[PDB]
Order: C-alpha cells, then structure tokens, then sequence
RNA sequence: CAGUAACGGCGAGUGAACAGGGAAGAGCCCAGCGCCGAAUCCCCGCCCCGCGGCGGGGCGCGGGAAAUGUGGCGUACGGAAG
RNA sequence: GGCGCGCCGGGCCCGGGUCUUCCCGGAGUCGGGUUGCUUGGGAAUGCAGCCCAAAGCGGGUGGUAAACUCCAUCUAAGGCU
RNA sequence: ACACGUGCGCGAGUCGGGGGCUACGAAAGCCGCCGUGGCGCAAUGAAGGUGAAGGCCGGCGCCGCCGGCCGAGGUGGGAUCC
C-alpha cells in the first residue's frame, strides 16, 4: 500500500530471481586471466602489433553518430583494388578484410587507400628463409630497428579541419535559415501532391 | 552500520515500532500498486494524475537516433569556442567574424535564449530556431545552415 | 543566391560524390541464364500444366482473366505471384494461339 | 575525509562470506497440525530416530536456518569519488610533517 | 547436367509423371515396416546438395512418422488446472515431423551419425523421409579431412540437440529483427541473460 | 540503450532491439554449373624400417566401392577456359 | 615437453593483372490460408500441424492490412570453425 | 528501486561504475581522442513539429522597414550593509 505523495514504480522481481543473481568476484581475476592472454598472445607474435591487424576509416551510421570515424570491420575489395593489394595476400601481412563493405562514396573509399599507402610504407617484412634473403621483404636494418607497436596500429582520431575568421559577405549575412528550413520541410512533405494535382490539370 | 540504525533503540520494546493494536501484518493493503482505481483511487489522483488511461498514437519501432536533436543556446554558444577567439575577434579592427560550428561541439540546433555579446558571428550549425536567427542577424552575424 | 547543404528537404543529407563499380555478384542471383531456361522449357513439355493450372486455362480461355486472378491468388497466395503466374499462362496459351490457325 | 576515505576504501579487499542456501532447509517437514498439544513448528516427519518430531525450520529452532541468511551478493565493495582520494592523500602526507 | 534436369522434374510434384510415381511408392513404402535401411537414396539429386556423397560409409534409412499433430498425453482429457491449460486435441509439437524422423533414425543406430533428411513422399497417415547417416569410424569417412568433421564426439547425436537442417527450424534462430528472441546461442541462453541480475562488486 | 519502444481485465505486471563504447577477433567448405581415359576410395595377402594415437613405402590382369557420380579445379567476395 | 639454423626422405611443381568470350546455385521448400502455442512484436515476432502450393530482370526483408509504383539491402530452403 | 533529510567532494557540470594500463594486493595508483554513456544543462505537443525580454529616438500627426545609443522587468514587505 502506498504511503503518500512518492514515485509510481514497477519493481522486475516477481521471478524466481536469486537463483540466476551473477555476481562480479570474477572480476578482478577476470582482468588478471585477461591480462596475462593478452601478454602471452604478444610474446608470441614477437615483432607483430599486439592489437594486430589494421582497421578502415569507417563512418558510424543513424544521424546520431554519423560526424563520427570508427575502426571498421576490416578493408573492402574496392579499398584493396586501388591500392594494388591480394585480398588473401591482405590477411598474412596484416590488413583487415572482409567481403562485405559496400562504397557508396569516393572520399571514404580515398581516405582508406591513402590509410594503405602509410601501411605498406610502415610494412617491416621478415623473409621467411632467414638466412637468404628474397625480393618483397624489407631491408636487414629495417628488420633490427622492429619492434611491436603496443595500442591500436595507426590509431584513428576525428579531426575537424582549420576553419580561418572571414568577413561575412552581404550574401551570406542575407540568407534565412529558419525560413529556408521551414520552407524545404513543406516542398518534401507536399511534394507529393502538388506532382499529382499538375499531373491532373 | 547497524549499531546506528533504529532497530537498536526498539530492544525491549514488544511491538519493535509498528503498532499495538494493528499489528504488523505482511500485506494488509495488497502487494505493490494493488487497488489502484479501487482501494487507493485517492493515492493514485492526488498524487499521480493520468496514470490510468491511453494517449495518442502507438509507433512500434521507434529508435532513439532518428529523433536526435540536441540543442544549445545562444546563451553558452561561446562557450564551444575557446576565450582565445572571443577577444581577438573583439581586439581586431577587421571585422572577420570567428565560425562557430555547433555539430563539432555536440548539438544539432540553436535555440536563441541569452543575450549572445555585440561581435559578429558564423554559425555552422544543423537546425536554427527563429529567435536564435534573429539575435545572430541582429548582433550582425550569419547563419549558415550545414548537412 | 545560396543553397546551403541541409540535413533535411527534398534534396537532403551531406555532399558526398557517389562512386559507381560493377555491382556484387549476388545480386543477379535466380537471373534466367539460357542453359537453365532450356532446362524447364525441357520439363514444361515432359510434365505438363498442374490441376490448378487446367481450371486456369479453361478460365482465360472464356476471358475471365479476373475471376483466373482471384482463383490463381486463393491457389498460389498473394496477388503478385498470381499476376505473374497469369502472364505465364497467358503467354503459353498465346505461343498455342499462334500453332492454333498455323 | 581521511576518516571517511580509509573507512570505505578497507571494505574493498573485503571477501565475501555467507551461509548455504541449503543450510537448515534440507528436511522434510511440515508441522503436526493445530491440535496435538505442540507448538505448530515444522517438525519432522516420522522415525525411530531422536529427529522424528523435533522442530526443523525456523530461526529459533535447533538445527534449522538462520533469519535473512547472510548473502555473496550482500554490497561488500565501496567505491570512492576520485577527487576524494586524493583529497585524503593531500591531508595524510600535510599531517606527517607536523 | 543429368541433376538440374531431375532438380526440376521433382519441382512438378503436381504433373501426371509424379502425382503417378509418389502415389504408387507412397503405396510401397506403407507395406515395408516403420524403420528400415533404404539400399540408396529414392532421390539421389536432392541426398547431393545434403552431403551425402555416394561412398563406402553413408548409410540411407527410409523412416515414417504418424500424421498430425501432437495432443496432450492426459488421462479422460482432464487437464487439473487453468482454463488456458485445458487445451489437448489442437496443440501442436514445436519441431517438425521430418526432425522427429531423424531422431527416430538417429535413436536406433547411435554407432551411426545424422547428417541431415529430405521428403519422399506423404499421405493422410504416414509422411515419409530417406535419413543421411554417416559412420564416423569407417575409414573411407575418417581418413577425409571434408568429413572427419563428423566423427569428433562433439557431434554425438545431432538429430536429438537439434543441430541437423530440420532440427534448427523449430529453435527460431537466424539473424535479424525477427530473430532477437534466440540472441546469444538459444531461446534458452537469450531468457538466461536478459533475467540475471547483474549486481556488480561496486554499485 | 532501458525499465526505454512495445505488450496488458492498457489492470496487476511484462519488456526487447539497433546505434554506440569495449573483451576477443578468423575465416571458410560442398552440392549445383562445367572440364580432366574414376584421374578417386576402403579391405585383404607378401616383405620392409617400424608405430602402448596401425602409419609411410614397395607388391601382385588380388577382391570391393563407384557413371543412381569418387577425386582435383571451383562457391556468390564471383568463377572456369583460351 | 616447448622452436629455428644444416644432412635429409617422400609428396607437391602451383602465382599475379588486363582484354575476351562461356557459366552462375539447394522445392512439398519459401510463400499463402487456417489452427494451436509462443513473443515486447501490436490486421498474427517466432514455432508447429493441416490445406493450397510458387518464381527466376527472381526471391526474402524494409516492425499498421491492402493495390500500384519507385529506391535501399541481402541471396533462404546444404556444411564447418 | 524511489522519496526526503543530513555529511563530504567537485561544480554547468559531474561520475569510471565497464574496460585498459602498471605476503598485505581480489587492494591501491593511473588513463581524458578510454567521458562512449548516465543523469544535469529545455520545455512542450497525440503528433508533424516548434522551442524561452525589449522600450523609445531619426530616416521612409503614421508604415513594414534603413537605422540609433541603451538595456533581463515592476511593486510591496525584507535579515544585513551604506
């Protein structure tokens, strides 16, 4: 029964919830075991990055995020083209792929080919025979200055460009962007009919 | 702390604080928000009016990203821009007005609220209420809507 | 006279220029390629025409290409399917039309 | 704040200890009924045994449970302001020169 | 290709070719006993595209489940409860009859493996299926890295965790927006999480 | 996200998902369509190093599987051939 | 047990890019109706029974039923990890 | 879980709680392009949506509007201060 004047609230504890309580003193042993996989999987791949292969520029999508640049899933086929990469010759060497990223846009699509330019560029290749060396793989100096690179390989940060001070022009000044709003909601809403109504006359 | 708690001061009193007469009885009012229109009609209208009842239209799938608009006034708007601007743009005699791009910043409207301080201004921002165009126009400023 | 790129109207969104490459192979997927035409228009000919589709013969014959519509539908579900199923039907019976006089 | 900050960082490396779900509810009882001339305890059914007829579940009962039998999932961990613990810090080195 | 030929042939179950050859086997299987060894595959075309090759080691049984659906086992129809839970004669069983096939074949030869089951023929009482079965000790399977897949005791009984193609379709899983009830690897796993209090060390 | 959209004598109560931020991160194989003298596979006998995970090699107009389709190439990211 | 530099045994002798002609896909199954169960899923989210039962510029999806349009996105009814 | 009171810290912010980094210690310390995200800073409408001060003084006894300095009220009671 409710006392007074109090929040209306819909407590979710009408199961037999005790049984399935899942309490955290997994955690700080979680983290110790998540750790030590970690540092053992790096040793492992002893000059390799220990985050591992590159990821793309990738936009987030849904108009909340969309100013946003993620680390994508891996490279697209048209990102491997240009850039003069294998798609299986991709995945030995370190790149991220997957069959599946579409481009609908030439500056997203650039902006990851430029991303494998540096890549390549940065590439420290080990020959596989250690002792003669072959024609693709890096220098002998190049494979004594590799060390791992610990944190994500060329990190991805959102970078807004350098806008200068200007003069506002007396074009500029003149628009109505409240008017020019309210006028574009009304000629994509209407549209429709107003198509439909000079069809008929 | 149990040491401070009331149930340490309720030793040797019989009834432990809650009545000798009605006696401490485990749910003599129905469990939760039992009796709502029924036996505690009064509860549920004095303090919580419209609780029972539909409103308006249903719509099924509705995600919280389409209907993301976040708004800034033209109260704090320069704020988003550093001090460092703010005083060079009023410092020089040129009259170049500093951008202030509002999508950088995290909002996707002005809204026009505070009294924003006599210098020029570019807002670079998605939506424009039309008071928040007024006070831009009117300090001497444009606003340039962005995609 | 400035257009500024809006988030909303009938020419909305950011300015993007739009790349075009040969679409993913996927897409044309259950495409008619000829070798596999020939394959039911081999079969058409040993099988025949379903029960349903005799009474839905008989029917366009009479021109109740309506009433063949709404049997088609009751038959094969919705009205897209049955559409297409009835320009099919159509289209056999026109191709006998043609051997009908020659 | 270094009275307050000390007090709830130390139940942090607190390990949990609680009883048994099973622990004073691994009979079979059920209570004798209203008449009898015993007191309507759960006690415990029938044997030639000194068990058979005791008085099993209950808070007040030998053997049996606890009341509100202590739990894992009991808030052992009291996180701190960040801020704060340095606000101890700078407050516990300041008073060990003095 | 002989196969695409017959692949379509068996998509004209209505023509006068097979309303004439699955009626007079419909016929013959009813006369053979529940649960037998087929000596190949009735459809040789359609046992491809589910695995089975046509080696030494693939075992074909020809299996029939008794038509309808499910009614509640309770004695005199009287169900002791609510009257949502009345209900009997119209209830139906959440798999399908082919996955019960399976696990009928599956049951009966435990040496053997499930690989997957396709149609052959149904009438008023007795749909009938052909059950692929591989050995997972014969030689010919465990000497093929393509199929030593199957001989891991991982995939011991198949058809009864419901891991064969019928035996996924009543778990209603798969990706999307009408899939969300079976996120995570079940139905079972999906109600587990989203009904665990996740109360934390701090809070 | 979220006790949110939604369900419900719309009462009691029930109640996801996407995006996002992380842990890990790995990709793939057939059938079908086609080409290669079935190019494939299991088992027995004989000997040889040799194996408390019966395996590698030779050896037989020895048997069997298999054109009602075995092996290779090849699978939606396309693929084959010249 | 855990791994590379050389004696070495059998097996395997393999790739890339463009131009050019050929080829490209799983059916009592999707889908539809009706029924029962399930779901937050609401003119039916998922599952099953039964009846009807397709297509190949197709098919599914696009969270309010439908008809006509455009446009987007994957490629179901086979398998592994 | 909620409401209110009270104590502490910072304050248009604030909080790592999940994650990662480095005997007691499963502790503690740290990260800020780990501040995603939570609640707060904006309300309102079923919704599409919209979304929080102005007087006068000159040009065109008056005009939309070109201007123009100025400017978050008024009243009454108000602890303190002058």
């Amino acid at each position: 029964a409710p006392s007074r004047n109090g929040m209306i609230l819909k407590p979710h504890f009408h199961k037999d919830w005790q049984r399935r309580v899942a309490t955290w003193f997994n955690q700080p042993a979680r983290k110790i075991r998540r750790r030590k996989a970690r540092q053992a999987r790096a040793r492992r791949i002893a000059p390799r990055p220990a985050a591992g292969p590159i990821r793309p520029i990738v936009r987030c999508p849904t108009v909340r995020y969309h100013t946003k640049v993620r680390a994508g899933r891996g490279f697209s086929l048209e990102e491997l083209r240009v850039a003069g990469i294998h798609k299986k010759v991709a995945r030995t060497i370190g790149i991220s792929v997957d069959p599946r990223r579409r481009n609908k846009s030439t500056e997203s699509l650039q902006a990851n080919v430029q991303r494998l330019k540096e890549y390549r560029s940065k590439l420290v290749l080990f020959p596989r025979k250690p002792s003669a060396p072959k024609k693709g793989d890096s220098s002998a100096e190049e494979l004594k200055l590799a060390t791992q690179l610990t944190g994500p390989v060329m990190p991805i940060r959102n970078v807004f460009k350098k806008e200068k001070a200007r003069v506002i022009t007396e074009e500029e000044k003149n628009f109505k962007a409240f008017a020019s709003l309210r006028m574009a909601r009304a000629n994509a809403r209407l549209f429709g009919i107003r198509a439909k109504r000079a069809k008929e006359a | 702390p149990s040491r401070l708690r009331k149930t340490r001061k309720l030793r040797g009193h019989v009834s432990h604080g809650h009545g000798r007469i009605g006696k401490h009885r485990k749910h003599p009012g129905g469990r939760g928000n039992a009796g709502g229109m029924h036996h505690h009609r009064i509860n549920f209208d004095k303090y919580h009016p419209g609780y029972f009842g539909k409103v308006g239209m249903r719509h099924y799938h509705l995600k919280r990203n389409q209907s993301f608009c976040p708004t800034v006034n033209l109260d704090k708007l320069w704020t988003l821009v550093s001090e460092q601007t703010r005083v060079n743009a009023a410092k020089n005699k040129t009259g170049a007005a500093p951008i202030i791009d509002v999508v950088r910043s995290g909002y996707y409207k002005v809204l026009g609220k505070g009294k924003l301080p006599k210098q020029p201004v570019i807002v670079k921002a998605k939506f424009f209420s039309r008071r928040a165009e007024e006070k831009i126009k009117g300090v001497g400023g444009a606003c340039v809507l962005v995609a | 006279a400035l257009r500024y790129p809006m988030a909303v109207g009938l020419n909305k969104g950011h300015k993007v220029t739009k790349n075009v490459s040969k679409p993913r192979h996927s897409r044309r997927r259950g495409r008619l390629t000829k070798h596999t035409k020939f394959v039911r228009d081999m079969i058409r000919e040993v099988c025949g025409f379903a029960p349903y589709e005799r009474r839905a013969m008989e029917l366009l014959k009479v021109s109740k290409d309506k009433r063949a519509l709404k049997f088609i539908k009751k038959r094969v579900g919705t009205h897209i399917r049955a559409k297409r199923k009835r320009e099919e039907l159509s289209s056999v019976l026109a191709a006998m039309r043609k051997a009908a006089a020659k | 704040i270094v009275n307050f900050v000390h007090t709830n960082l130390r139940k942090n490396n607190r390990q949990p200890y609680a009883v048994s779900e099973l622990a004073g509810h691994q009979t079979s009882a059920e209570s004798w009924g209203t008449g009898r001339a015993v007191a309507r305890i759960p006690r415990v059914r029938g044997g030639g045994t000194h068990r058979s007829g005791q008085g099993a579940f209950g808070n007040m009962c030998r053997g049996g449970r606890m009341f509100a039998p202590t739990k894992t999932w009991r808030r052992w961990h009291r996180r701190v302001n960040t801020t704060q613990k340095r606000y101890a810090i700078c407050s516990a080195l300041a008073a060990s020169a003095l | 290709g002989a196969y695409k030929y017959i692949q379509e042939l068996w998509r004209k179950k209505q023509s006068d070719v097979m309303r004439f050859l699955l009626r007079v086997r419909c016929w013959q299987y009813r006369q053979l006993s529940a649960l037998h060894r087929a000596p190949r595959p009735t459809r040789p075309d359609k046992a491809r595209r589910l695995g089975y090759k046509a080696k030494q080691g693939y075992v074909i049984y020809r299996i029939r489940v008794r038509r309808g659906g499910r009614k509640r086992p309770v004695p005199k129809g009287a169900t002791y409860g609510k009257p949502v839970h009345h209900g009997v004669n119209q209830l139906k069983f959440a798999r399908s009859l082919q996955s019960v096939a399976e696990e009928r074949a599956g049951r009966h030869c435990g040496a053997l493996r499930v690989l997957n089951s396709y149609w052959v023929g149904e009438d008023s009482t007795y749909k009938f299926f052909e059950v692929i079965l591989i050995d997972p000790f014969h030689k010919a399977i465990r000497r093929n890295p393509d199929t030593q897949w199957i001989t891991k005791p991982v995939h011991k009984h198949r058809e009864m965790r419901g891991l064969t193609s019928a035996g996924r379709k009543s778990r209603g899983l798969g990706k999307g927006h009408k899939f969300h009830h079976t996120i995570g690897g079940s139905r079972r796993a999906a109600w587990r999480r989203r009904n665990t209090l996740q109360l934390h060390r701090y809070r």
